[PDB]
């Protein structure tokens, strides 16, 4: 099937009302499947999906957090 | 000694989540600047990723066995192994 990749996005969102806003903008881009809190600080985005632009999701994040930072953009090996 | 300042066998697993979804990737990655570890994560096998690797973005290659190759800032490395079951 298609191509889907794996992104992880660092994201300042110091408590849980903040990660739910940022889990919920991700949810929203087209072509995203799932997204889930990862890190040690829970402040890591790990999202998968279908075509999307990781740099407009970080955009789209920077701009409701004030602060994201693409980490990691992998292909899904399937 | 040590003999080595880097020793993947002496590091403890990233801070991670196997997606239920996608496969389970071959691969724990350890990032390093100055010999300090940094962050460390998943990755495929035979694959590849881009990658923040301090200031830079960086396309890193994976072998078979997780040796990773990529271009990586002065004092930064990037570090492979193949986790336990594969
Ligand atoms: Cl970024
Ligand atoms: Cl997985």
């Amino acid at each position: 099937g298609p191509m889907r990749t794996k992104i992880v996005v660092k994201v300042h969102m110091p408590c849980g009302k903040s990660r739910a806003k940022a889990m919920a903008l991700a949810a929203s881009v087209n072509g995203v499947d799932s997204v889930e809190i990862t890190g040690d600080d829970k402040d890591r985005l790990q999202v998968v999906g279908r075509g999307i632009d990781p740099v407009r999701l970080v955009a789209l994040l920077r701009e409701k957090c004030g602060l994201a930072e693409l980490l990691q953009v992998e292909e899904v090996k399937e | 000694g040590p003999m080595r300042a880097i020793d993947l066998s002496r590091e403890r697993d990233p801070n991670f989540f196997d997606n239920a979804d996608i496969p389970v990737p071959e691969c724990f990655w350890f990032m390093f600047k100055n010999n300090v570890r940094q962050d460390a994560g998943t990755c495929y096998s035979s694959w590849k990723m881009d990658k923040k690797v301090g200031p830079n973005w960086v396309h890193i290659k994976s072998d078979d066995n997780c040796n990773l190759s990529g271009d990586f800032p002065p004092g930064w490395i990037v570090l492979g192994k193949k986790r336990p079951g594969f």
